[PDB]
């Protein structure tokens, strides 16, 4: 566990795209957009939450990190499952097929 | 902790959990106390639910009571249901293979209405099973369980479709009770209202309400807000309450004349009088709850009321219409919606009571006909209930239902929480349920209704995912069956300690904190913004002044087993699933060693699995030896407890009870007295604390597989007991009696040395393939001797014997010592089954070490078998010389989202060194929440993590480099959990430091043993001649269809005809081809198998004449 490092600019990354989930939110409380519009909002957000927690964990490993030394060797496994490992683990689906 | 013995394992818990976790077997046996009506169950209703004492079967007797014939004439009401005490305890029924039953006896009345008489009795009904203290009926000898199921309620489930002809919301109800019938009001394409009433070709609502007694007038008068069913009165093309009932007699009865008063009865026949219609408890309950009728009103009239019909109407049309909330006169006001067929307000649990309850009725029904057929036959002023009663169908429907049931299993019983889990065990595939093909993939899925009620987790990983389950923890069934839960009552802004139950509809009505929250030691919640669940499963950051319930604790949503994994929440759901599934595979070893890291899990689940002696009240112990316990309780009495030694399972493993306690202890009440197979010290110990390092090492641990030194072979650290039973019995035959006797026709003395004189071994003997453990000759008669062999038999001078030899042998590759025989005998009065003079069973048992290809698993899901058991100075030993002694693989941990498995291992190293929190300048912040006395720790000191308020990841870091030293000056593992290992087989040091640390793993029932097979030539199948099948017999492996394909791909012609003419079928050609083989000659050309002559033969027997024709 001291070999999975977190990306130290998480909490940032997490408040900025908190504050424009929190927008959307109060958007749709005022009745400016509908139920499913402001669902579809919140998950493009934190798509692009997602996207940006993994770009930051990707940026700060180094090269001789045993995780992502398998990973980029192409030995087994994507980079997603290292993203879930220390990260984010994004959006997760509905038991019907929605986010 | 609260368990007088309790092993001092100090807890992780940041939180404070209110309720103690219940009696995790009152799922089991609260429902069979109800249905018997012990005393229990009558003061626990007296608590809650005094309402009434409904006693299963008393219930049964009521709604039975009377028998009365159609002239009316004479009534028989069966009442007072009544147990006698067990006919035999325990062990002794288990051990003489009788079911533990116990008689029923019910004070039957037969009453004469001409002339006048009551004749009252006390009829024998018959030998009723009874649950043991453990939740188990012990049905025909065996350990049998009855698995809850979970069903569909009976209720109103209003629902709606969309129709993407037209685009509109089309609502409907369907009202489905117990033992009734089916009704349907719809709203069609058009804006009318279908009724179609016993799935018959629909109706419009006007029939009915006429029928019902509600004038078109009438209709308008409660439906006038209803625009569609106003618009459906306009539609209604027929009125009058006479016409239109006379036209559904016509119709719902297709050509029955509709002559009025048969058409009128038939409404309440079908309806309303209840001998064709009932809906039950629960479902009356459900329906007043929905439609709001009813609340002080005690639950009775099973059956249902045209009141309810109007409303379900009424509520329908309004549904349509869009409302909230509808207000029925002369009932509190309930709000609209449509309801689900998963959501738990919706299914429910027929637990064990209920369905020994619906068989009994079964039988029940069936003695009623004949009753009364034989009652009208029989001639009055003669006879009596006695004469009256036949109590075969009662006990033909218990027997069938124990045995030969989908819902009565073998309590699966490898270690004692296989049996505690399956117990508490939900079952969707039951009789009354769904099988595996119509299994609905939306009825497998976690509805958000599932949390704190049935454990997402924990599910067969085969083809039955989500069609069982497992209870939670803390749920509760309550007594209609609908499973509630605990949570804790938030009232201005301020938790309380008053744990109240919840039911899935009122969990949906209210809104639910989380038990991980900051309250302020005063029932305060902290910040505002809190994390809650709303009805559809949503969350939500509701401000702190809204929310009413709060979740007793952590760990609420979760099962037994899954309970038991520490750094659950780290681990994901697949591996955690697995993790589960084979907690409950492990086997009892000889040692049993307690788990260094666990959760509190480890001590509740073994004091209420029963696999463990308990001191049922406080005294001092005098005699504590191998097989029994003498404790003096204080006030004079004495008791003895005693033990099962060696004690074969259901699945052939060990069941050894060895006291913990010395001759002058002092016990207290609901204390462990002795451990069980899978305990030590009273915590549930499955496996050992194994060193584990996480290096790739030669290719051997290469791909889930795993390596062992040989110190856990040799030490015997890893090592199960397996008990097998063998079974020979002197059955009778027409051309004369087997004998179970020594002298057998050629078996030579040097073979027959075993048998002692009885033709039973002697206990002791080392059996091995081939033994002959009893020897049984059986008649035989005269049959021709072929001349060779008349020839030899007159040479060495050796005659006939007539009789043949068919004496047991142990079955291939089962050797081991001879634990016990048991000889059960016709001449001793025991009771076996006809035609058998004499039923003897061996217990052979052998004590199994661990082999490669035995299957190792942790907590965490990381199976995998052993690739090879290494010595153990070819093993990467530290720099103190220690080896490890198992070496997990790198690759398999990163891409399985399993690293509890390495957070579990570097707190196992922590508790094993002991830790000492460097507090000298204060407790640093990496310990400030830590709680007091884990500042510091001892060697091989026990430690737990809760599941969800376990240890934080900074907690493991800093423990992890506050370690104290061995015995020199050697801190062997740094800061980043990694020690320099030492090649043992090269001997250079690695180049890199490797995470070494203690784990805890157990020993899978997937041994070696049970799974190799050979044949070269065996037994034969009867109809078709091919090889037979499974590893009981010898049989072969299934060559099925994709393998023909694939050597069809290859174009490996020669091996296929092989391997489907002359390994298979062709039988002249297999003797041909043994013959070949023996005497050194070319296989012969393989001819046409036995499968394409049958064929021929049905074709000349179908009257096809199938031909060939060369040319």
């Amino acid at each position: 566990m001291a070999d999975v490092l977190v990306p130290p600019r998480k909490k940032e990354i997490l408040d900025h795209y908190e504050e424009r989930a929190d927008k959307v939110e109060k958007q749709f409380q005022r009745g400016a957009l509908n139920h499913d519009e402001r669902n579809e909002a919140l998950v493009e957000i934190w798509k692009e939450a997602t996207d940006e927690v993994g770009q930051a964990l990707r940026e700060h490993y180094p090269d001789d990190n045993p995780i992502i030394t398998i990973v980029d060797s192409g030995a087994t496994g994507n980079f997603t499952q290292t993203r879930t490992l220390a990260g984010m683990k994004g959006l997760v689906t509905n038991p019907k097929g929605e986010f | 902790n609260s368990v007088p013995g309790a092993p001092n394992r100090v807890s992780f818990a940041k939180l404070r959990e209110p309720l103690e976790v219940p009696g995790l077997l009152d799922v089991q046996t609260d429902s069979f106390e109800w249905l018997i009506g012990s005393p229990r169950w009558r003061e626990s209703a007296a608590e809650r639910g005094d309402v009434n004492p409904v006693g299963g079967l008393e219930e049964v007797l009521y709604e039975l009571s009377p028998i009365e014939d159609f002239s009316g004439s004479m009534s028989l009401s069966f009442s007072d249901p009544r147990f006698d005490d067990v006919k035999a305890p325990v062990d002794e029924c288990k051990d003489k293979d009788m079911t533990y039953a116990a008689p029923l006896f019910v004070t039957a009345e037969f009453i004469n209405n001409n002339t006048g008489e009551i004749k009252s009795q006390t009829v024998f009904m018959g030998d009723f099973p009874m649950m043991t203290e453990k939740g188990t009926f012990i049905i025909n000898g065996t350990e049998r369980v009855v698995v809850s199921q979970l069903v569909r309620s009976p209720g109103v489930y209003f629902d709606e479709t969309i129709d993407k002809s037209t685009d509109k919301t089309l609502h409907s109800v369907k009202v489905i009770p117990s033992r009734g019938a089916w009704l349907e009001f719809d709203v069609d394409k058009r804006d009318t209202v279908g009724v179609r009433i016993d799935r018959k070709r629909r109706q419009p609502v006007t029939v009915l309400l006429k029928a019902l007694g509600w004038t078109s007038e009438q209709i308008v008068e409660r439906f006038g807000f209803s625009e569609i069913m106003r618009s459906t009165l306009e539609k209604d093309n027929t009125v009058g309450t006479d016409e239109a009932l006379l036209d559904i007699y016509r119709k719902l009865r297709p050509g029955e004349p509709p002559t009025k008063e048969s058409a009128q009865t038939l409404l309440e026949n079908l309806f309303f009088k209840e001998k064709r219609y009932d809906l039950a408890r629960v479902g009356r309950y459900k329906v007043n709850k929905k439609l709001g009728l009813h609340v002080g009103e005690p639950i009775t009239s099973s059956t249902l009321t045209e009141e309810d019909v109007v409303a379900t109407i009424e509520y329908l049309v309004r549904l349509h219409e869009g409302q909230t909330t509808m207000t029925v006169p002369g009932g509190v006001e309930v709000p609209v919606e449509t309801d689900d067929i998963d959501h738990f307000g919706n299914r429910r649990l027929r637990t064990v009571g209920e369905l020994i309850q619906n068989q009994i009725r079964v039988g029940m029904s069936r003695m009623e006909r004949v009753v009364r057929e034989r009652m009208t036959t029989q001639d009055v002023e003669a006879i009596t209930p006695q004469t009256l009663i036949n109590i075969r169908p009662v006990v033909a429907a218990i027997k069938e239902f124990f045995g030969t049931s989908q819902l009565s299993q073998f309590m699966d019983q490898n270690n004692p929480l296989s049996g505690l889990t399956h117990k508490r065990r939900l079952s969707a595939l039951g009789p009354g349920g769904l099988s595996r093909e119509r299994a609905g993939l939306e009825v497998r899925d976690v509805h958000p209704s599932h949390y704190g009620r049935m454990c997402p987790i924990e599910t067969p990983e085969g083809p039955n995912i989500g069609l069982i389950g497992s209870l939670s923890v803390y749920a509760r069934v309550n007594p209609f069956g609908f499973i509630e839960t605990p949570y804790r009552k938030v009232v201005d802004g301020v938790v309380s300690d008053e744990i109240v139950y919840l039911t899935a509809d009122e969990e949906d009505r209210h809104v639910v904190a989380q038990a991980n929250s900051p309250i302020d030691a005063d029932g305060r919640f902290v910040e505002p913004r809190v994390l809650v669940r709303r009805k559809a499963g949503e969350v939500e950051y509701v401000p702190s002044s809204e929310v009413d319930y709060m979740d007793v604790s952590p760990r609420q949503m979760v099962s037994v087993a899954t309970a038991m994994i520490p750094f659950l929440e780290h681990d994901d759901a697949n591996r955690a699933l697995m993790g589960a599934n084979m907690q409950r595979q492990a086997v009892p070893l000889v040692r049993s060693e307690a788990p260094l890291v666990g959760t509190g899990m480890e001590l509740r689940a073994a004091i209420d699995a029963g696999d463990v002696v308990v001191a049922e009240e406080s005294g001092v112990i005098e005699e504590v030896s191998a097989d029994y316990i003498t404790v003096m309780h204080d006030n004079g009495t004495r008791r003895t407890y005693r033990m099962r030694k060696f004690a074969r399972s259901n699945h052939g493993t060990c069941a050894n009870q060895c006291p913990i306690v010395d001759a002058g202890d002092r016990v207290e009440a609901g204390q462990v007295i002795a451990d069980g197979p899978c305990t030590d010290d009273g915590e549930m110990a499955l496996g050992k604390n194994l060193l584990v390092a996480i290096m790739p090492w030669e290719g051997h641990n290469y791909e889930d597989a795993i390596i062992l030194s040989n110190r856990l072979v040799e030490e015997d650290v890893l090592t199960s007991i397996h008990i097998e039973e063998h079974e020979i019995d002197a059955r009778d035959t027409k051309l004369g009696a087997e004998e179970i006797t020594r002298d057998i026709p050629n078996i030579s003395d040097e073979v027959l040395a075993d048998l002692d004189e009885r033709g039973i071994v002697r206990i002791g003997a080392e059996v091995r393939d081939g033994d002959i453990l009893v020897g049984k000759v059986t008649p035989k008669g005269e049959t021709e001797l072929t001349p060779e062999e008349r020839l030899l038999r007159a040479i060495f001078g050796e005659k006939a014997r007539e009789v043949r030899d068919t004496s047991l042998k142990v079955p291939h590759g089962e050797s081991g010592k001879v634990i016990g025989i048991r000889v059960f005998s016709r001449e001793d009065e025991d009771e076996l089954p006809a035609g058998v003079n004499e039923l003897v069973r061996v217990y052979v048992a052998q004590k199994r070490k661990i082999s490669d290809g035995d299957k190792l698993a942790g907590r965490h899901g990381n199976k995998g078998v052993i690739g090879k058991i290494l010595p153990v100075e070819d093993m990467p030993f530290l720099a103190d010389g220690t080896p490890v002694d198992i070496i997990l693989n790198t690759h398999g941990v990163p891409r399985r989202m399993n690293i509890g498995q390495i957070l579990e291992t570097h707190l196992g190293w922590c508790a094993h060194s002991g830790w000492k929190v460097d507090a000298a300048k204060g407790v640093p912040d990496w310990a400030a929440r830590l709680p007091d006395e884990l500042l510091e720790a001892q060697p091989n000191a026990i430690v737990s993590t809760p599941v969800f308020d376990g240890a934080q990841e900074a907690e493991l870091q800093g423990l992890l480099s506050c370690t104290l030293p061995n015995r020199d000056g050697d801190v062997l593992v740094d800061a980043d959990g990694k020690a320099m290992l030492f090649d043992g087989r090269s001997g250079e040091p690695f180049p890199y430091p490797v995470t070494v640390g203690y784990m805890y793993i157990m020993k899978l029932h997937h041994l070696v043993d049970d799974k190799i097979h050979a044949r070269s030539t065996g037994p034969y199948s009867m109809i078709t001649q091919q090889p037979l099948g499974g590893k009981a017999q010898f049989g072969g492996q299934r060559f099925g269809e994709m393998e023909c394909w694939a050597m069809q791909a290859y174009g490996a012609a020669y091996t296929l005809q092989e391997l489907l003419t002359i390994k298979s079928d062709d039988t002249v050609g297999r003797v041909k081809v043994y013959e070949a083989i023996v005497k050194g000659e070319n296989i012969p050309e393989p001819g046409i198998p036995e499968s394409f002559k049958v064929l021929l033969k049905e074709l000349q027997s179908l009257c096809l004449n199938v031909e060939v024709l060369s040319s």
